[PDB]
RNA sequence: GAAUUGGCUGUAAAGAUGCGGCCUACCCGUAGCAGGACGAAAAGACCCCGUGGAGCUUUACUAUAGUCUGGCAUUGGGAU
RNA sequence: GCGACUGUUUACCAAAAUCACAGCACUCUGCCAACACGAACAGUGGACGUAUAGGGUGUGACGCCUGCCCGGUGCCGGAAGGUCAAGUGGAGCGGUGCAAGCUGCGAAAUGAAGCCCCGGUGAACGGCUAAGGUAGCGAA
RNA sequence: UGAAACAUGAUUGCCCGUACCGCAAACCGACACAGGUGUCCGAGUGUCAAUGCACUAAGGCGCGCGAGAGAACCCUCGUU
RNA sequence: GUAGGGGAGCGUUCAGUCCGCGGAGAAGCCAUACCGGAAGGAGUGGUGGAGCCGACUGAAGUGCGGAUGCCGGCAUGAGUAACGAUAAAAGAAGUGAGAAUCUUCUUCGCCGUAAGGACAAGGGUUCCUGGGGAAGGGUCGUCCGCCCAGGGAAAGUCGGGACCUAAGGUGAGGCCGAACGGCGCAGCCGAUGGACAGCAGGUCAAGAUUCCUGCACCGAUCAUGUGGAGUGAUGGAGGG
RNA sequence: GGUCAAGAUAGUAAGGGUCCACGGUGGAUGCCCUGGCGCUGGAGCCGAUGAAGGACGCGAUUACCUGCGAAAAGCCCCGACGAGCUGGAGAUACGCUUUGACUCGGGGAUGUCCGAAUGGGGAAACCCACCUCGUAAGAGGUAUCCGCAAGGAUGGGAACUCAGGGAACUGAAACAUCUCAGUACCUGAAGGAGAAGAAAGAGAAUUCGAUUCCGUUAGUAGCGGCGAGCGAACCCGGAUCAGCCCAAUCAAGCCGAAGUGGCUGGAAAGCUACACCUCAGAAGGUGAGAGUCCUGUAGGCGAACGAGAGGUCGUUGUUCGUGAAACGAUGACUGAAUCCGCGCGGACCACCGCGCAAGGCUAAAUACUCCCAGUGACCGAUAGCGCAUAGUACCGUGAGGGAAAGGUGAAAAGAACCCCGGGAGGGGAGUGAAAGAGAACCUGAAACCGUGGACUUACAAGCAGUCAUGGCACCUUAUGCGUGUUAUGGCGUGCCUAUUGAAGCAUGAGCCGGCGACUUAGACCUGACGUGCGAGCUUAAGUUGAAAAACGGAGGCGGAGCGAAAGCGAGUCCGAAUAGGGCGGCAUUAGUACGUCGGGCUAGACUCGAAACCAGGUGAGCUAAGCAUGACCAGGUUGAAA
């Protein structure tokens, strides 16, 4: 069953960054990342939402209706943005934390 | 062996000319004089238990 | 490379299968049998043309003299007569003339006796 | 094999429900009988064939375990 | 009638007149026996026995019995002579070289068992030309 | 010199099996199969005797389709 | 016009190349009264939900009704024969969505050298409790030897082992063998046999010479006393 | 109207038939891949510091698998890596993570029990001992064979290598030789390769000069019941190329250019309009089709520290099957020399010639393929491996045999709540582009079951149709021809096989779907067609390049025939010269290489099927017997010897 390898269990972003859902529905919509599932290529960003009905049987006093939860996506959102529009990434270097490397587009932040 | 045995498969047709006699006869239900539900002539009304008075228990 | 028969056979079959219509039972629902029925089918088809020709002239000759004899002739005679008169030379439609136009048919009738004796 | 699966005579590769001629016969079932369907079952176990097979014979051919036998080693010393 | 008897047998068409049997007979076997299993001068069984024992074959309680034919085959014994293997034995023939020599072929006689040959043996094959059916029984 | 043996105290006691079916829907028979399975116990009354035969304790069970009907024919019986 | 020879072509996949086509929708499927001399081709509509026609050339696991062909699916026989020993069953009452078929009671009938009881082997949890209700149970099932979960099995002395040996197995060192290997004394393994310490009761839902209760026995190790001296083998004999 | 009579005729369908519609069943078909096959190349041993392959275990919950192993889904360390992780599992809880987890590389430490298994027993994973070190817990040793001693050996490897032993079917249309074969199988030893190897050689040139492999020579020499059939070597081309010694760069990994708008859509990477990158337009993914969104790619970087003697008898091998038959080899008897020495050059001799045996080790080119990567006019689920994974289920006492099985959607958003039902199931609602995708979820053929409708059917003899006509219905390629259905008439002996002859009471077959049979190879022979050269025409092995093909003449075919052969030659064999046979010239006349094809030959040879034969092993847990040790036979009767 192959699975999220075509890419390379590599999330071109962090579970905290902000991103624009390019492609698919919710195009351009933005939000902070929350779940970064690298293996499966799953991303949970406050953007897209869903109203799911919790299957809570003898779940101590059921009262289960329909929650509002976020439903994960793939590489259907382009990691990080600064010109307010999607943007590749390329010009790195280091900080006072040369113990690290950054990234940037036409501009140079993230 | 299985001695007598049939000479040929029988038509879907033939096989039906046959069954032209297996149709159930629906009961001839009557309507109980009291609780008015339908009943079987000469038997007790399963819904009220009557047969003029009440024979079977409720 | 492998090379199934796929779709190639279903079709060959539907072709025949669909030729059989009011073919009774199996003969119109089972390939093999339906098909096979169509070989005998060949036999009849082909031979029936070279043959309805035989059947039709018969219908014609039958009527041509149930009118011929309606006056006092009879095919045998009658025909040789119109013959005796190269003049006359229908034979084809003659029956019909004898079936629809009695007025006419009589004509040709007497015409022959008048070329006969 | 599929069936819209009669009787008598005849014909047919020589014992026909589907060929011929005549006759009989409204449609569908149930319980029963076993004459027919050269009914089932087993690619006949008889018979012939196959330069097929196999078991068994023997003074068929051939070889061989085994076995007797002469020479040669292990094998020597003393006499006629 | 058959078989003496108890017994045994064709698991899945034969229970029997089949087989076995006690009894009889022939013969083999001297003991690491004859005989048999085994690649094997290993081992072992016969037998931790030893010829009134063990092997093989046939016959089948008991009874009265059991004849005639050894030409043929076999088995035992005899055994002059005939034939017969390897080998021993080297003449005679031929090769090559100049030659010494080196090399092909090949007897006579001699040489084991066996085969031919002589006799024998039937509860050996077997027959009733090697003889021709003693008793007993007999369309069983 | 403080032995072996007895006694009176004490401490000590390992591993495996021990449920249930087990002449049977729990094992061998493809099936909760009319078969096959070794051993032991196996009551009473009556009948020479007995682990026979009849009835029956203890105990176990009526066998995992059922109801009617009362024909032909088939099976297993009774009388003639 | 049969065996056979010769000719021209249809179609299927794969490959190279050309023209392309497709989510307002490919292939495949399905319907059809069109087209071509045939093999066959097209148009239109429906289905479908993603790949795909046509043309030239190249390579083929390339074309099917037969083979008592192979695999799979579904029919006929037909609701037929059967429901597995002719030891029978009846009522009441209860549970339940639903019971001839489960539970309770009261009767009946069958076995009783057994169709009772205890083991062995073999099987494993099938045992007990509470649930279950697909499939299995030749029919129902609310029930089960079936499904799920939890629980249950207790030994110094009963069997076995830490003891013994039989057939047989194995076997240092030995005898043989083309290899692998074949035999073989002692020794060892090896029960079905030898040897050896306990009985009576109680009682979990489910264990019992195993746990408890009562009383007992065996070996071992130590202490105390007695004793007052030998103790006595992988060997002999007796015996088993 | 009526009544009476005589005529005629329709209507109802219990059930059936044909056609249509709609469904169920079932799984073909198409598309797809999480899975296979082949070839190329790479790589190529593991193990008493205890393997291979297993038993029992470890998890909060764990049955299967996975990884491990009581230090148990993991423990240290070095590196790499930067948000995540908390195995497959799709679940909850607990938690762990820059004093950088996790994951990937690379070394350590732990590693119960069995297994060569080796403390002893043992019917594998169990049962029992002993000695030593010792806190007891716990540690360790306790096997046989070589060696003072270190240290080596026992085991396991798909195929490949050598060796010891070595079939038969089958062919020869039977069969004993011979063939099939020294193949199959058994066994021993070994390695990554082996084997072989440095000349008492081959050859006829007084040449070559270890071994091995490919080409060729050649199907020539020759072997052969001279039958079937078997079949060399030298030379020459090429891979590769050494002889030496005794005794007297690949793995982790990091960096890595270039786009927007509008349109269609449920969603665009599609359309359209402008733009960019390009030593990276190989490829996969993203709600449909991707140079510029992601991963990558060309290209660059890139680690602590990790890899790279003679003979005689009996026989036999080489083409060598007894033949005139050498030489090699060896079981048995024998038994030499040594330079004015020894072996051989196919009996044998001389002469001529090549070489020096009885000691040894040796790269490299060669083989195979368990494992790995890449590729494929390979498959794509009755195909492909048996397995989209299982040697499992299942069958067998055992050796052994051995399955089938794929697909919701882009994403669970996997259906809250309500209706009928105990449930199963279903209907709504809601999600979704779609439920005309709902979890017994892509397409969904056919047989087969069913519901509804249309036209029909209850004096009829029927291979089931076909031709003709009428009736009824309908008319999207279709109202003017038809489509469907039907009544009556004529005519009419299923299909295949095998046959002199089949409806045949002769074979085969229940129905449908899918699977299912004249092929492949050899520098082989022979011919048709076509192409290139052409009196000449070609390469084979290999070589070097390869998102390509050139190089390579060793060799082969034309070019002279005739004859047993010497050999002669457009002539030549018969014969002593005159006749002829075969050949040239004939009036004329070429081929050869590659391809497609017809056919031949040798291989399993169109497919399927044998009874049987041979090899190695599995079985006395049934049954026939033996051996050791145990068990069992109510009750009654009779009445022997003594
Ligand atoms: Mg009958
Ligand atoms: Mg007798
Ligand atoms: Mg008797
Ligand atoms: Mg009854
Ligand atoms: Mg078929
Ligand atoms: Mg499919
Ligand atoms: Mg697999
Ligand atoms: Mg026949």
């Amino acid at each position: 069953p192959s699975a999220g390898s075509h890419h390379n269990d590599k999330l071109h972003f962090k579970k905290g960054d902000t991103v624009i859902v390019l492609s698919g529905k919710h195009k351009g919509q933005t939000g902070k990342v929350l779940l970064a599932l690298p293996r499966d290529q799953k991303v949970v960003v406050e953007g897209v939402n869903v109203i799911t009905k919790n299957v809570k049987p003898s779940m101590t006093n059921p009262q289960g209706g329909q929650e509002q939860r976020e439903l994960a996506l793939h590489a259907s959102k382009v990691a990080l943005v600064d010109p307010e529009t999607g943007k590749a990434t390329r010009v790195r270097k280091q900080i006072v934390d040369g113990k690290k490397v950054r990234v940037a587009v036409a501009s140079g932040k993230t | 062996a299985k001695h007598p045995v049939p000479k040929k498969k029988t038509s879907k047709s033939k096989r039906d000319m046959r069954r032209s006699h297996h149709a159930l006869t629906a009961p001839n239900l009557t309507e109980c004089p009291q609780c008015h539900g339908k009943k079987l002539s000469h038997h007790i009304c399963p819904n009220c238990g009557y047969y003029d008075g009440r024979q079977v228990l409720a | 490379p492998r090379a199934k028969t796929g779709i190639v056979r279903r079709r060959r079959h539907k072709k025949v299968l669909k030729r059989a219509k009011g073919f009774w039972g199996s003969r119109s629902k089972q390939y093999r049998n339906a098909f096979q029925t169509l070989l005998n089918a060949a036999t009849y088809e082909y031979r029936d043309r070279r043959n309805k020709k035989r059947d039709f002239r018969r219908l014609w000759i039958q009527r041509i003299n149930a009118g011929a004899r309606l006056h006092g002739m009879n095919y045998s005679t009658f025909i040789n007569g119109l013959k005796r008169a190269n003049i006359d030379l229908n034979r084809k439609v003659l029956a019909d003339i004898a079936a629809r136009e009695p007025e006419a048919f009589k004509a040709l009738v007497d015409a022959s006796r008048n070329a006969r004796q």
